[PDB]
């Protein structure tokens, strides 16, 4: 299926 | 800061947000990571071009929502 958006603060 | 895309050879996409001066490797670091694979079985590019561990995205004059591609190394 479709992914969820994913962000990681570095 | 800026965010950047990670794209990886299965279409997939994880984003950082980094600072324009941060060293690159701890991104490197984190994608693998979450990839589960070793960060040297991989190669990051932007561009095409290899970035190294010490690049910043000040330097490759990376600007907000550009594309790292990743390969196989």
């Amino acid at each position: 299926g479709e992914a969820e958006e994913r962000i990681i603060s570095l | 800061y800026i965010k950047l895309k990670v794209i990886g050879q299965d279409s997939s996409e994880i984003h950082f947000k980094v600072k324009m001066t941060t060293h690159l490797k701890k991104l490197k670091e984190s994608y693998a990571q979450r990839q589960g694979v070793p960060m040297n079985s991989l190669r990051f590019l932007f561009e095409g071009q290899r970035i190294a561990d010490n690049h910043t995205p000040k330097e490759l004059g990376m600007e907000e929502e550009d594309v790292i591609e990743v390969y196989q190394e």
